């Protein structure tokens, strides 16, 4: 029985400091090095550093000289990350991992935390703008017909999208969040028969927390111009 | 500073068979005394990644008994016989020197092998509302493609554009593991009245003819 | 038995019990300081586990590569120099605990020892005569002192070991199970093992003290009875049959020693085995348990020494408690004399004490019998009066009840019935010491106080002033001599002093009596030992002291006894007759009777002794020399294992490589086990030969010697039994024990040197100045362990004179009331000792501790240097580790090893004695086999003018230009005074010495030609005491004629002439009756009877016979003289005679005085002489 375990996912400003946990359970807390490394979205992974879990001896890596300090603490057998100066690039996965002191550097790492998701942003809480998705007008070509939902700006995660209030889910593919400038994009579509539009009703449903808002937009068929 | 390098990055598989992964390093991983380090990793999304190979070709306490490691001097590969239902997800590689500065891989998903596909194709223009506002975006559906690759390409008026490009790819589908795509282009209201022919391409393995799509402002 | 351990401490007092509350506080506090600092030893090997580690792994850090491993390195720095504080913190409170706790425990001690001592002195001076003569006063002289030394070295400083050891286990055991919990189980299964192990091998390293005394213990009895039989032993010859059988029970005594060495041997070597089992196994379940990651290295340290010292300090327990349970029976036997309840007291205030006594004494229906034997009655209805200043003598049936009346008079014993008054009131109502204050007595055979003649004066009254001294003196006829002696009154006399004659040390006894100024007194045949010119000054001062007090006379020999005023004959506790010397002359009964019947070390030559088995010593020294350098391995390997766990590399060869390192401890422990069971059975087999032969040859070479050596005071039978007994056991170990263990030391601490010479280089410079004082500390703890220095025993000696002196001369100073003398006296010279001991024990204490202190200060500096060494890069921990292993290790080796051994002094000391009497030459060698032992049967004796000194005290003439000759067949008398000569015929014609000038010859040959062995062949001693062996009739008899078969046949005719066989054959088991301490008892005549016969068994042509006064026996002494009458019709025959019944008879008779022969002639002709002779038989009409 062995476990490792991290904090919840983070949302910080620009420029602010942020202190991250790793937890440990279930084995002798005295002996194994830390090592703390990084993970962004879609590269290799870096190495943040690593600390003895005993007396505090720190080692970092040139690329992140300054941009971290460390800490542990024995009696609750618990390690942190202090980070400062923080700015944009730093949006990614971070883990921690396990090593024995008695043997390092010829032996694997043996276990990982579940890892903790940090996001960097610089704006502030901005409600959404939600846009129905109806095809060009023209004449119904084949009998599988889609219809599309975009929901534009909004900040921050997540989104609950729902269709007539999740009454069917068959066909349903929903994308997940893009970014740019410093705002988020997300879209969905679903498809169906030609014997079911317009002769029935098709609703996009939007839930937003941070916002409270659930807003319906029921979908119309393209005018003429 | 020891780079190294993996393939394939996204390789298919059946059900049950074999399949192999390598490992190249581009110094000599060979330590003085006889060993030489790898520590094969598996990831599954969410959970904590595991250790599963460890110095080649040894295991560890309470793996299976489906899995192999071989290789020497600077080229190494972990064999897969017999996957399971359970196996999917990403495997990553490891390195022996340290600082600096113990560095590992990139990682190799897991495909389930479909029979191809060629993708569906959807166009839609903004709506009322939305010019209303002022900015208005061009948005292009695919669905139900294989594999992976493709090849998305905006033209306006048969010129290229490579700007205000938004593109998103699903993960693998559960039931009949497809695919699918969507791009949107954010414009200001002047510049699209301008013009009309607007068309999006979708290049891919399944034929030689891109698929083209297009539409005008003004036409029903 | 028990007392029990409540009542051991009975005579605590005030604050004493503070003493040992503060005492055992103080041991618990320091019993618990040493597991800690092994829990202290653990973090600080983990930082440097750490740091090493740390700084080993990463190293390719360029550039800008020497400022960051530096930091690291000074992290080490500060966070070891934070350890140091504690290390010293420790070390001052161990310093004043262990102080306070030694202290305090034998401060106690003494203060106990101080009274219970004085009051058992004070219980054995306060007792009933009657509880003496049956516990033999030999026993009970050894009794106090080496009892009460037993209770000393038992009940003071053992339990606060015992304490601490308990605490230090308890420490240990708790650290255990606070830092770890799986380690401590199994270590726990092993512990019993080498609990027993540690445990029984203490037991074997204290003490070899004298268990090689009890399986010695018959060839002692032979010894010590043969050395006390010498006179009756060289008059026979018979060196060879006491040699062999001294060899038979030697040869016994030695098979069983070699058993019990390879014993012993066997068991040690069982310990060292187990012990490296224990490492062994241990640390292979503690590296297979670490290098899963579960422990550091810093927890199975400190939970494994800890545990470890834990069994280590219960297994050095085991001595102490069984010293304590010896002192619990030791105090069994002190208590029990203490609480006992004299009844006769003697010491008590309660009776009455009337002043102006007149004296009139009554026995009144007196019934009475000696406490030895309540069946047999010796006075049976007694009455008799004596009136006031009176002189009553009572005379009849030796035996029959005459000295009792002595000493129911001074109350020594109760009479069962009757009544015994003085003035008619009850003497059970009087104080008993006012009642032997105005009584004095003039006991059989003068005895005196190894003192001044003063101070044995004084002893009759304490306070009494010097010319009161003199004026006694001069009553008692006995102030001319005095003034005639060296120092006049301040000469020393006793057992120490001067020797003096019989009759002036009885007038002395007259004269101690004197001052006293007694209203009664008691005369216990105040003159039978003393010759017929002796007596009659004597009786002169006896009649001046009578004159105006009440007299009760025991004594034989009726001569002046005539002028008495009353007269009283005995006959079975009954007084028969009673009236003046006419009256019972003219009775004729009992009285008429008697009276009508009279009227350098040198080294080369110690080693040389063994000149014979020297291969034991070559084999032996070469395999002490194995394990010698095989300590320091245990060291490096220990080293390699802990420095193996301290760097960094592929897991798998870690695990391979301490796995072989245990295999190896397994294999080291193996090795020890064969080297030392060998090691150990030469050097023992080859100590046990040495002994064997080297007591062998001095019993031999002390047979050899002549008489005259018998008469220094410091050869006496105790002294030479103890001396080969003793010396033997001492010089086994100068040349058995000391090769080992130099060569052993050698061997380990220079390969330690060289081993770290090679290694590391600065910090050994340190540790040689460190070294000698560790050195010390393990010999003292040792002293303190073993307690050997606490027993010096020099003043104690000097003062224990007076004890033996008080106690074995019992009777006269009961009899004359110094109790508070010798109390006052054994105050002193026990109360010098007192502060001596307080001395020692503050400076003892002190020393100890303070060794202590600078172990554990050392132990922190040596460190601190070692992290500064580490700090530069220029040496590894591995190094740091072994060398202080190694050093210190090897001083705590040399401290084990180097006090195992016996000492040195006293072993070449006991060289210098066996050598200088083995080589020692007799003058007269008996074990000769020259001279001239003609076939010439006659024996014709003729002594011509010898000159002789004895030359023991050469200054005083015995014999000067005496001559006389003895014809075959007949018989020649010597008498003559005191201090004449007589007695030294017998030992010349032995030759027991020679003369200085004159000549002896044997049928006209000098006796300095013939065969000594020959010559004492063919003469018969019969001595005044005859002396019998502890064994059967048969050998006692044939031990006469030596080298002989000796059949059935020819012991009864010896047993018939010499009018034994009728009694014999009554006896149970006729001949085989084993005689000696363990079987019957034969009466003084019949023992005589059965020397005449082992002198009748050799066939002599001359027969020597050495007897005299007096004679108690009135049935056995008239079959004595039939034996001797029928021994001397066809010998030659030389009498030392005293009785004048046997003289007249005689064929010749010679009167010896100052040497010269002032008459001779038959019985006739010196009667009709009317000189010296005719003086002689006048006296008992
Ligand atoms: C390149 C160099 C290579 C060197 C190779 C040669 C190595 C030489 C060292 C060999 C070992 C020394 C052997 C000593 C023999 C001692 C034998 C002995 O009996 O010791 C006993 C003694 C106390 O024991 P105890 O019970 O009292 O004896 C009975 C007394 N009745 O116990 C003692 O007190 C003995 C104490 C002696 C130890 C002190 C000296 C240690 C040697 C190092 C010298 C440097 C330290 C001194 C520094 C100052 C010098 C100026
Ligand atoms: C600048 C420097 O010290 N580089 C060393 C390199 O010289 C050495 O060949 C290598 C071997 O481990 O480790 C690193
Ligand atoms: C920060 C610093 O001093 N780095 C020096 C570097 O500037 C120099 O070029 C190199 C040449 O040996 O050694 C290192
Ligand atoms: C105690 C110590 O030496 N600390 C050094 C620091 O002074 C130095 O500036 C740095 C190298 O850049 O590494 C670390």
């Amino acid at each position: 029985e062995v476990q490792l375990q991290e904090s919840g996912p983070e949302l910080v400003k620009t420029g602010a400091s942020v202190k991250i946990s790793c937890k440990a359970s279930g084995y002798s807390f005295s002996n194994y090095y830390i090592h703390w490394v990084k993970q962004s979205h879609g590269k290799s992974l870096e190495w943040i550093g690593f600390i003895s879990c005993y007396n505090g001896a720190t080692f970092y890596n040139q690329k992140f000289k300054g941009k971290a300090t460390f800490t542990v603490d024995n009696s609750s057998s618990t390690a942190y990350m202090k980070f400062n100066s923080l700015t944009f690039e730093d949006s990614a996965v971070y883990y921690c991992a396990r090593l024995p002191i008695q043997f390092g550097n010829f032996y694997p790492m043996d276990y990982w935390g579940q890892g903790t998701t940090v996001t960097v942003s610089s704006a502030k809480t901005t409600a959404p703008s939600v846009y129905p998705l109806a095809p060009v007008c023209g004449d119904t070509t084949g009998s599988s017909v889609t219809l599309g939902c975009l929901v534009k700006g909004y900040f921050p995660e997540p989104v609950t999208l729902t269709w007539n209030s999740g009454s069917l889910s068959s066909g349903v593919h929903t994308f997940p969040a893009v970014l740019q400038s410093d705002l988020y994009t997300l879209s969905s579509s679903v498809t169906v028969t030609s014997s079911t539009w317009p002769s029935q009703s098709i609703t996009c449903n939007v839930a937003h927390p941070a916002s409270s808002t659930k807003v319906d937009k029921k979908i119309e068929p393209r005018g003429p111009t | 500073q020891v780079v190294m390098t993996q393939s394939p990055l996204s390789l298919p598989v059946s059900l049950g068979d074999q399949a192999s992964i390598s490992c190249r390093s581009s110094q000599s991983l060979l330590h003085s005394n006889g060993n030489t380090y790898l520590h094969w990793y598996l990831q599954k999304p969410g959970q904590s990644p595991k250790l599963l190979i460890y110095k080649v070709s040894n295991r560890f306490s309470g793996v299976p008994d489906r899995f192999s490691g071989s290789g020497s001097g600077t080229d190494f590969t972990l064999k897969i016989s017999r996957v399971e239902a359970e196996d999917l997800g990403v495997y990553f590689c490891s390195q022996s020197t340290h600082i600096p500065p113990w560095t590992f891989g990139g990682g190799t998903k897991l495909d389930i092998k479909r029979a191809d596909a060629a993708p569906t194709v959807s166009i839609f223009p903004p709506s009322s509302e939305q010019l209303t506002s002022g900015g208005l975006s061009v948005v292009c559906f695919l669905n139900n493609f294989y594999p992976k690759d493709i090849n998305v390409k905006w033209k306006i008026d048969g010129s290229e554009r490579q700007n205000g490009v938004l593109n998103s790819w699903t993960d693998q589908d559960s039931k009949d593991s497809t695919y699918s795509m969507s791009s949107t282009l954010t414009l200001t209201k002047d510049e699209y009245e301008r013009h009309n022919s607007y068309t999006c391409e979708a290049t891919h393995k399944t034929s030689t003819s891109p698929i083209v799509k297009s539409f005008n402002r003004n036409e029903c | 038995p028990a007392v029990s351990v409540l009542t051991m401490f009975r005579y605590a007092g005030w604050l004493d019990r503070l003493y040992m509350l503060v005492g055992t506080l103080a041991a618990i506090i320091h019993g618990v300081a040493l597991p800690l600092m092994m829990l202290i030893f653990g973090e600080m090997t983990d930082i440097f586990a750490n740091a090493g580690n740390l700084e080993d792994l990463m190293s390719n850090i360029t550039n800008r590569s020497d400022i960051n491993d530096t930091g690291f390195f000074m992290n080490l720095e500060e966070d070891m120099t934070t350890y140091a504080y504690y290390y010293t913190g420790i070390g001052a409170g161990v310093l004043i605990v262990a102080y306070i706790q030694v202290s305090f425990w034998l401060l106690a001690a003494g203060r106990q020892i101080h009274k219970i001592r004085q009051k058992f002195f004070h219980a054995i001076m306060n007792q009933e005569i009657g509880w003496f003569d049956v516990h033999d006063v030999g026993e009970l002289n050894t009794r106090l002192t080496d009892d009460v030394s037993k209770i000393n070295e038992g009940i003071g400083d053992k339990i606060g070991m015992f304490f601490q050891a308990m605490a230090t286990f308890f420490g240990g055991f708790i650290i255990g199970f606070t830092r770890g919990w799986k380690l401590t189980l199994v270590i726990l299964a092993i512990s019993p093992v080498l609990g027993l192990s540690a445990g029984i091998w203490a037991k074997i390293l204290s003490s070899f003290t004298d268990k090689e005394l009890h399986a010695y213990a018959k060839a002692g009895a032979v010894a010590e009875e043969v050395l006390a039989a010498i006179r009756t032993v060289i008059a026979f010859g018979g060196q060879k049959k006491e040699l062999e059988r001294y060899n038979n029970n030697l040869e016994e005594a030695k098979r069983l020693g070699i058993k019990k060495a390879i014993t012993a041997n066997i068991s040690m070597g069982a310990a060292f085995l187990l012990i490296y089992a224990s490492y062994a196994l241990a640390f292979w379940y503690g590296t297979t348990l670490v290098l899963s990651g579960e422990y550091s290295i810093g927890q199975v340290l400190t939970v494994f020494f800890s545990v470890l010292i834990g069994a280590f300090s219960v297994g050095q327990a085991s001595p102490n408690i069984e010293a304590f349970a010896n002192a619990r029976g030791a105090a069994y036997e002190v208590f029990k004399i203490i609480d006992n309840k004299p009844s006769i007291d003697s010491f008590s205030k309660s009776g009455h004490k009337p002043d102006n006594i007149q004296g009139n004494l009554e026995f009144k229906n007196i019934h009475f019998s000696y406490p030895s034997r309540k069946e047999v009655q010796i006075l049976k209805g007694l009455n008799l009066k004596v009136k006031s200043g009176q002189t009553v003598a009572l005379v009849g049936n030796s035996g029959a009840g005459k000295s009792t009346t002595v000493q129911l008079m001074q109350r020594l014993y109760d009479p069962l019935d009757g009544m015994v008054s003085i003035d008619g009131q009850d003497i059970r109502t009087i104080n008993v010491r006012y009642l032997r204050e105005i009584i004095g007595v003039v006991s059989q055979e003068p005895v005196l106080f190894a003192t001044t003649i003063a101070e044995n004066i004084r002893y009759g009254r304490e306070d009494v002033t010097m010319d009161e001294i003199e004026k006694a003196v001069k009553e008692a006829n006995a102030y001319d001599f005095i003034m005639k002696l060296p120092h006049q009154f301040d000469t020393l006399v006793g057992e120490r002093g001067a020797q003096l004659s019989g009759g002036q040390k009885q007038r002395i006894a007259i004269a101690r009596a004197l001052v006293r100024n007694p209203k009664i007194l008691l005369l216990d045949e105040a003159t039978c030992a003393l010759d017929t010119e002796s007596e009659a000054v004597v009786q002169a001062a006896l009649d001046k002291a009578r004159e105006g007090r009440t007299t009760i006379v025991i004594a034989h020999r009726l001569s002046t006894v005539r002028n008495a005023d009353v007269i009283a004959g005995f006959d079975g506790g009954v007084i028969v007759e009673q009236g003046n010397h006419d009256e019972l002359m003219r009775e004729k009964g009992i009285y008429f009777k008697l009276v009508m019947t009279q009227t350098p070390a040198s080294f080369w030559r110690i080693l040389k002794l063994n000149s014979t088995e020297w291969p034991y010593f070559v084999v032996g020294i070469f395999v002490a020399i194995i394990n010698g350098g095989l300590q320091p391995a245990f060291s490096v390997i220990f080293s390699k294992i802990i420095g193996v766990f301290t760097r960094i590399d592929d897991p798998e060869t870690k695990r391979q490589n301490s796995n072989l390192f245990s295999l190896l401890f397994l294999i080291l422990g193996i090795i020890s086990f064969i080297t030392f069971f060998l090691q150990g059975f030469t050097f023992g087999k080859a100590g046990e030969i040495l002994t064997k032969r080297l007591r062998y040859m001095v019993f031999k070479s002390m047979l050899r010697q002549d008489v005259s050596w018998f008469d220094d005071p410091k050869n006496t039978t105790g002294a030479l039994t103890t001396r080969l007994a003793n010396d033997a056991a001492q010089v086994k170990g100068a040349t058995g024990s000391r090769l080992a263990v130099i060569f052993q030391n050698i061997a380990n601490l220079g390969t330690g040197i060289i081993i770290s010479f090679i290694y590391g280089w600065q910090l050994t410079l340190l540790l040689l100045a460190i070294v000698p004082i560790i050195a010390i500390a393990g010999v003292v703890e040792m002293k303190m362990l073993s307690g050997q220095a606490l027993k010096d025993k020099k003043e104690l000696e000097g003062s224990g004179k007076i004890a033996t002196e008080a106690i074995e001369n019992f009777r006269t100073v009961v009899s004359l009331t110094r109790e508070q003398k010798f109390e006052t006296m054994y105050a002193q010279s026990l109360q010098i000792p007192y502060r001596n001991a307080m001395k020692k024990a503050h400076v003892f204490g002190i020393t100890f501790s303070f060794t202590q202190a600078m172990m554990y200060f050392s132990y922190a500096a040596a460190f601190r240097f070692g992290a500064y060494l580490v700090a530069h890069k220029l040496m590894s921990f591995e190094d740091v580790l072994l060398v202080f292993s190694a050093i210190v290790f090897g001083a705590m080796a040399v401290g084990q090893v180097s006090s195992f051994a016996p000492d040195y002094a006293k072993a070449t000391v006991s060289a210098s004695h066996i050598i200088r009497i083995i080589e020692k030459t007799p003058e007269i060698d008996s074990y000769s086999t020259q001279g001239l032992k003609p076939n010439m049967l006659e024996g014709n004796v003729q002594f011509s003018g010898v000159v002789f000194n004895y030359p023991t005290r050469p200054s005083i003439p015995v014999l000067q230009g005496l001559s006389l000759e003895v014809k075959k067949g007949q018989t020649l008398a010597l008498v003559g005074s005191s201090g004449a000569g007589k007695s030294t015929v017998v030992q010349l014609l032995e030759r027991f010495y020679d003369p200085m000038a004159g000549s002896v010859f044997l049928d006209g040959k000098e006796i300095k030609q013939l065969n000594v062995q020959w010559l004492r062949a063919q003469l018969g001693i019969v001595s005044q005491e005859p002396i019998l062996f502890d064994t059967s009739i048969a050998e006692n008899i044939a031990y006469g004629d030596n080298s002989r078969v000796v059949s059935y046949e020819e012991i009864v005719r010896a047993a018939k002439e010499a009018n034994i066989h009728q009694f014999i054959d009554s006896l149970p088991d006729k001949y085989n009756t084993r005689v000696g301490d363990k079987g019957t008892q034969l009466s003084g005549g019949q023992k005589q009877r059965i020397a005449i016969a082992r002198a009748l068994v050799r066939q002599p042509h001359i027969l020597l016979l050495d007897e005299a006064t007096c004679a108690l026996d009135t049935e056995s002494e008239k079959v004595v003289q039939e034996a001797l009458d029928k021994a001397r019709e066809g010998r030659t025959t030389i009498v030392i005679a005293h009785r004048l019944s046997t003289i007249q008879n005689a064929d010749l008779i010679v009167v010896i005085q100052n040497g010269k022969v002032k008459e001779h002639g038959t019985h006739q002709q010196l009667l009709a002489q009317k000189g010296i002779y005719f003086s002689m038989v006048s006296v008992q009409a």
